[PDB]
């Protein structure tokens, strides 16, 4: 239930320092955004 | 009819009424009724056949439209709605940051052409850069001022500058004054704030953080002042490629400032300031 820290994964993956977004496929990046949306829905329920 | 369908849990009957009474705005009535009863989950879980009417209804309700736009895979619209909501959010810093991050993710999930996607990502990245100056405020200064980053408003550039340079920021370093100087670019031409006066204030406050006393009159004033916050700010501006001759106030204008009244009597300060100005101006030429 650390849903706020789930959303900080978007900042880490998109960071220019580590360029982690370059290792993701377009499919995995879509799946990650869908998973992050599931965590944002639980924050709205709170 | 809505009360009976909700008391009987009869969703198939409710959908039949949305079709039968479509010309009488029954969908708009049902959506208002769900909004007023606080049943937002049922409002957003409507069948795909009703997404057009729900989209039209939610145009009066921006704070909910982005959720429907995301569910409908309309990521370009979700991005714009979230960006407008982020631009309107002044009351909660963490909420503005969350809305920009969601707007960026919506842009990246959309079918924007690469040139347009890059433009929209740069526009958000510029706003994220501004907000990084508020996020990187010293934790001790926030504790002393009783400010919580999670509950505080979005601060204007001038208010952030004041927090970076204020006397209560006892650990202000060259990076805090560099952030205060960087924040000048976010002060619009329509503001009642003189950017040149505020730049003079930031530099005067940087000078006040160091002791300008002659430690044993044998050190080169340029070498003795090298570790000062003001000289490190000059070095950082030069390392950023900024033309010091156009960017800095005249050494005489700093020496005339009412802020520096305690240092005006110090002949070593006057000499050391002029020597640093001449040195760093010659290092750039």
């Amino acid at each position: 239930k650390q849903y706020k820290d789930c959303l900080r994964l978007a900042d880490i993956v998109s960071s220019e320092n580590q360029k982690l977004y370059t290792v993701f496929s377009k499919t995995e990046m879509r799946n990650l955004l869908q998973k992050l949306r599931e965590s944002s829905l639980m924050l709205l329920d709170l | 009819l809505v009360q009976i369908c909700e008391m009987t849990d009869n969703q198939s009957r409710l959908q039949r009424y949305m079709t039968l009474f479509a010309e009488q705005n029954f969908s708009d009535f049902l959506f208002r009724w769900y909004l007023e009863k606080g049943k937002r989950g049922k409002l957003l879980s409507q069948p795909a056949s009703q997404h057009g009417q729900l989209a039209a209804f939610l145009q009066a309700h921006d704070h909910l439209s982005w959720l429907h736009e995301l569910n409908s895979q309309e990521f370009e619209k979700a991005h714009r709605t979230l960006q407008t909501l982020a631009n309107m959010e002044t009351r909660y810093f963490c909420k503005k940051k969350t809305l920009l991050g969601l707007s960026k993710l919506a842009a990246l999930a959309s079918d924007f052409q690469e040139d347009v996607l890059q433009e929209k990502v740069e526009e958000i990245a510029e706003q994220e850069h501004f907000l990084l100056h508020q996020e990187t405020l010293p934790k001790k200064l926030l504790e002393e001022k009783q400010l919580d980053l999670n509950a505080m408003p979005v601060l204007a550039p001038f208010q952030l500058i004041q927090l970076y340079v204020c006397e209560e920021n006892k650990r202000a370093n060259e990076n805090d004054f560099m952030k205060a100087l960087d924040l000048l670019e976010y002060i619009g031409d329509d503001s009642e704030v003189d950017v040149e006066e505020l730049k003079l204030e930031i530099l005067c406050k940087a000078i006040k953080r160091d002791e300008w006393s002659a430690t044993d009159g044998k050190d080169d004033p340029i070498e003795a002042t090298k570790d000062s916050i003001f000289v490190k700010v000059l070095q950082n501006l030069l390392n950023k490629g900024i033309e010091l001759k156009g960017y800095l106030p005249k050494a005489e204008t700093l020496l005339q400032s009412e802020e520096l009244n305690s240092l005006k009597t110090n002949s070593y300060f006057e000499f050391s300031l002029k020597a640093n100005y001449e040195c760093y101006m010659k290092m750039q030429s």
